[PDB]
């Protein structure tokens, strides 16, 4: 979901990037189951 | 001759108008207050405010 660092690019620039937020973080320093298959 | 004093009365009546203004506003932000046309996003309310 888009929150809180794309949702301002996307608004405004015109972009959106998957991982913005580990990029802003870098440029500045910062349930199982069980199934009957074939195996 | 002498005179008499003079007496009158006398009515004067109203004028009437009016005014007026329009107000359009638009089916988007008309379905995006409501909520008819929300959606549960952080996108949505950005443009309801």
């Amino acid at each position: 979901v888009i929150a809180n660092t794309n949702l301002v690019t996307a608004l405004v620039m015109g972009k959106a990037v998957s991982n913005m937020d580990d990029v802003a973080r870098y440029l500045l320093g910062g349930g199982s189951a069980r199934v009957r298959a074939d195996l | 001759p002498a005179d008499q004093p003079v007496h009158n009365y006398m009515i004067k009546r109203l004028d009437r108008r009016s005014l007026n203004a329009a107000f359009s506003i638009a089916v988007e932000a008309l379905g995006l207050i409501s909520g008819e046309n929300l959606d549960g996003t952080h996108i949505s309310s950005a443009m309801r405010l």
